[PDB]
């Protein structure tokens, strides 16, 4: 009861659909999903137009269920991670730790080839904690917050998430040239917690400008990033640029007791405004992070091999890398190659 | 020319020279100083220096700029400053003292150079006066740090005007202000509103707004979209978008120009390091502050000498491998590339 | 009078009789405004009334003041206030919108009624703008609060003049500037700056400074040493100071008048409660709301009037025990006070 | 007894400390006091060598009397010294002990009231900074736990001393939140751990009105920072003066015996050392002498009960030194 909600083999799920393409995106999920015939419920939340009974029932729903798959909203808001659905998120259910996964995809033409890195950035605090106030007119004030619990949460997460998967090294970035108190705090806390529990892991540091410039120019150096709130949605969106877009981009949100599941660029650039043109492929991947989480992860990595697949293979590939099927078709090729598999 | 930052001209009465301040500054910044003159005498430039010493004097503790440097600087209007290294900001006093409130950061590819990026031709303007840089960090409970960071409308009124006025001065369409979360973020919700009020005054041109997420998306995708376009932003994210600029143009500080904008004075200067470990070795890349000096050039109305310096030279000797330098995988050395240049020059 | 928050004259064009705002208030505030009515008719005073309500509207959440009232105030530019019972803060935004930055709180002993402290006669102003009453809280890590508080060189310099030309207007020598520790908060360091730098504007009054714990001792031990002097301080002590003038003089907000000035606008009101389980029963004391009249008249001009309605009055019929009221251990009535006072009118 | 001889830190202070101090020194060796001064020569309440030299005294003694400097900041509670007491010692909890004497003229009689203030937070904690020219801002805290300690404090204070009444000075009704926390933890430590004492609450300005007015009706008074140098000084005025105050500092490990109210208001040898003497007198009571505290406490009160020999502060004409002699005479012959 710490655990996922599941009855008889079948987990129940929360769903949170979102905008038009975001529901767009998740019905790409459910159709794949009862194509592979996989044992999970979804409790669906309509969230009708940071409305407050909505976000008051999608927390409700993630504390019995514990696991969520999300859509987008493509405000604002949602893009930045404000607005009441993750302020909630992050305020009730204190989930702490944002991932994004940044692989490059086998048919997907990128100025910079094979990439592989992870961001990882802390969720509570700085940006999404401060105070603001205009006290003298023409004049604005903020008052952030960096403490130490917090940062070392963040840091054995991302150790704990490197041993997890394999991964050799975890860069903290920060800007403590600057903020040598608060960002020093930060860079030194990821050190220790470094060498003294995880040795078998490469720890180091860099400045966060100069880490912008590098990861444009060599992103190969890099494995797994490790950021403060401010600086993982710039560094996130350079690693959403270097794979073909944030349509390629799967994500995850975790606290200790919950984890919610969603696209790890929440659609930035994801214009394409039309109906049934949106690349489902972030949404599906996140979907399987689900699944490898759950326990499943048989069906994973089924589903993992047919979307690689599908987009290997230039047809039926969806407009933002470079075809031109409906995100409709783009799903029923999946569910095609997974039938014969 | 901008109204804003505009240079009192007046030639020197006697030699018909203008009088342009100095700071060769340390590590590689002599050899590279040498080359620069060198470059503007041989191309005969209406320029007499001045060579300024601005080691940090301390006062109270607090670090103030020798009297020396400020009264020559003060009276010129125009410094060139190349690398200084790292002794509570060297930098940072330089800004207060001399009034410079905006920081101009181009960030060009260079013709017949191959970099991982092409076609890029950035400009970025970002604030100096406060944010970060004006910013105060407390301990408030035990292991709690608390930043204390202050933007103003006033401020913010003047990089903004600046950025217009720069478009117009370089004939860009548009100017782009870069912002996070207009909504969970009054701060920017300040510096946008600021924008949209001096929108009226400049009719010519077009004022878009952007988060600065859907920014480093486009822009890293394809840098070429935003070369019609002159981009500024508040002190906060000002380093780090500059940073990535030159990391698309270039993929380092090695070939980067910067200008520092005040009310009357304005300083000129290369973003690059020190670099002391290749000092006297004549391995230098005075590219930089080459630039550097073009702007200067263009913000003095020497425009004709300013092309001439830029237009052919380093530019066009940039095409060759024999010229280069060790940096951008060249064989040239800085006394071979300083006079490559006086070639066509 | 005050060139600072002047009255801008004008009696009615018709009646001969200026115009004035009241807001009779709730509990025992109808038969307090009542003795005021009829003691402002048997003196024959300019004076037609316009009785405001006040009641706190909202609007967007933030409590805001009722139009009909607004529009009264603003034009009559004077308001004669009585208590209200409480829900933003309604004191807090008639302040506001009325642009009152200073308050004035008097407190002088009753001749002829045996009080504990004897000569009192205290004069304190106030800033009311900033301070506390501008003030943020909030918690920052779990069992912390931390507050956040302002104060501004314009603000201080106006509380500051007002104070002076208060003095002057008064016949007082001293302004003393009360503060804490100049050197451990140099937020008191610019309220004293402030009070220094206007020092040279006013050759015919004595500017003094003095810590408040010393003045809390002196003003304790012997009030009368204060008689000569009008005291200002910053917002935060405010509160305070006033209360344990008043506790001086009379042992409780019983008999206090207050005058709370704005560039244009100024309301006059007695600073104790509704006390509502007293109310209809005839026992109230008006004599709070007396003293604001007076106030109130010496800010209009009609000195004349003033010294009528005070110096006879309610200040010689507060001498003998069957006047008084039930709170000064007295034997009369709402009503027989009011023509008692009527009577050596 | 039979004992030892403590060592305790003394502090002389300034010039007019010095006399008072040794007014002490000169009482405690005529009365033959097993006690040895490890005497701190700090030049200035800033002198980093006597700050230096004063808390590692303290450190090893862990008792100590410390007399005045009039400088602003040793009487608000800042400099040098003030603050390593603080930061260093965490000794949080001020208390000025006002009792009416018995033959100083008062305009109001029989004063009994003791006012506990806390020492480490608020007004002592805080941050200031003019980030914009012609503005400046304060950052101040309010922790649960530094309360609680300061509330525990005063509620075990009441209890030891047989005093019936707490009450919590405030300013709820506009800091609803840092000033609520405060009152609240009061009144909740006050219900459910010491039942026998009874928690009321008063808002500071309304209580500053009632101090001057009707004194009688308080009786422990537990203030922030911020207004216990405000209450402290209605006290020692309505009982003839800061020449009159006794006072302690206690932290968990180490205390710290001085005049309450920093003698806020000379000549040579003209001083009252009666607060010294009697803030000894606590000193004394607090290692267990006592025996010792309850003679030099007659003394005084009786030295100064008959108007001869009294210091010019309380109506007398006799120097510091002639009131001393006194006292030690009235000593000898008890």
């Amino acid at each position: 009861r710490t655990l996922p909600k599941k009855y008889g083999g079948r987990f129940t799920v929360t769903l949170i659909p979102g905008d038009g393409v975001g529901k767009e995106i998740t019905d790409s999920v459910r159709t794949i999903f009862e194509a592979e015939n996989i044992p999970i419920d979804w409790e669906t939340i309509n969230i009708k137009q940071d409305h407050k009974e909505g976000v008051y029932e999608a927390v409700e729903s993630l504390k019995r269920n514990k696991i969520g798959l999300k859509g987008l909203w493509h405000t604002p808001a949602d893009q930045t991670g404000h607005g009441s659905l993750n302020v909630a998120l992050r305020k009730q259910l204190d989930i702490y730790a944002n991932v994004a996964l940044f692989k490059s995809l086998k048919g997907v033409k990128t100025r910079i080839p094979d990439i592989d890195l992870i961001v990882i950035r802390e969720n509570t605090e700085g940006e999404f904690s401060g105070l603001e106030h205009e006290s003298v007119p023409g004049v604005v004030e903020s008052l952030k917050v960096m403490t130490r619990p917090k940062t070392e949460r963040i840091a054995r997460f991302a150790f704990d998430f490197a041993k997890k998967y394999n991964r050799k090294s975890v860069t903290a970035v920060h800007k403590a040239n600057i903020m040598k108190l608060g960002d020093g705090l930060f860079r030194n806390i990821i050190t220790e917690i470094g060498q003294k529990e995880y040795p078998d892991i490469d720890v180091s540091s860099i400045i966060v400008d100069n880490a912008s410039m590098q990861a444009v120019a060599k992103p190969h150096q890099f494995d797994v990033l490790v950021t403060p709130s401010m600086y993982g949605t710039i560094l996130g969106n350079i690693g959403a640029a270097l794979i073909g877009g944030p349509g390629l981009v799967a994500g995850a949100n975790f606290g200790r007791d919950y984890a919610v599941f969603e696209p790890g660029s929440r659609h930035v650039g994801l214009d394409i405004k039309g109906q049934n043109v949106a690349n489902p492929t972030a949404m599906i991947l996140s979907s399987t992070l689900m699944l490898n989480h759950l326990g499943l992860n048989e069906y994973a990595t089924r589903i993992s091999k047919a979307v690689h697949e599908t987009i290997a293979e230039g047809k039926h590939t969806t407009r933002d890398i470079g075809g031109s099927s409906s995100t409709t078709d783009f799903t029923n090729e999946i569910i095609n190659k997974l039938s014969t598999m | 020319q901008p109204s804003i930052g505009r240079y009192t001209g007046k030639p020197n009465p006697s030699t018909g020279k203008y009088t342009v301040s100095f700071i060769e500054g340390d590590g590689i910044g002599p050899e590279i100083s040498k080359s620069v003159k060198k470059i503007f005498s041989a191309a005969n430039v209406p320029i007499e220096w001045e060579s300024c010493d601005v080691s940090p004097i301390f006062v109270n503790g607090l670090t103030t700029i020798p009297d020396p440097a400020v009264q020559s600087i003060t009276k010129n209007l125009v410094a060139l400053k190349g690398p200084l290294a790292t002794p509570r900001s060297l930098n940072l006093t330089l800004r207060k003292t001399f009034g410079l409130f905006a920081n101009v950061r181009p960030a060009k590819s260079i013709e017949g150079f191959k970099t991982t990026y092409e076609n890029v031709d950035l400009v970025l303007i970002r604030e100096n006066t406060e944010g970060e840089y004006s910013g105060i960090e407390h301990i408030v409970c035990p292991g709690v740090v608390q930043s204390i960071k202050l933007i103003t409308r006033d401020a913010s009124e003047r990089v903004i005007r600046y950025a217009f006025e720069y478009a117009r001065a370089i004939g860009r369409p548009r100017v782009i202000v870069v912002h996070k979360s207009t909504i969970q973020r009054l701060a920017d919700g300040l510096f946008v509103n600021v924008a949209k009020e001096l929108s009226k005054e400049y009719p010519d041109l077009t004022l878009e707004t952007e988060l600065i997420d859907n920014s480093v998306l486009k822009v890293v995708t394809n840098p070429s979209a935003y070369t019609d376009a002159v981009s500024v932003c508040p002190n906060l994210y000002g380093d780090i978008l500059s940073d990535l600029n030159s990391g698309l143009s270039a993929g380092s500080l090695g070939l980067t120009p910067s200008a520092n904008i005040g009310h009357k004075i304005s300083i000129f200067e290369a973003v690059h390091g020190s670099a002391p470990d290749i000092a006297g070795q004549d391995k230098a890349n005075p590219t930089a502050l080459l630039l550097s000096s073009v702007m200067m050039l263009n913000h003095m109305g020497l425009t004709n000498h300013a092309d001439q310096i830029q237009n052919a030279v380093l530019s066009t000797i940039a095409s060759g491998p024999e010229n280069r330098t060790g940096d951008l995988a060249g064989t040239a050395t800085t006394s071979s590339f300083t006079e490559a240049v006086i070639k066509r020059l």
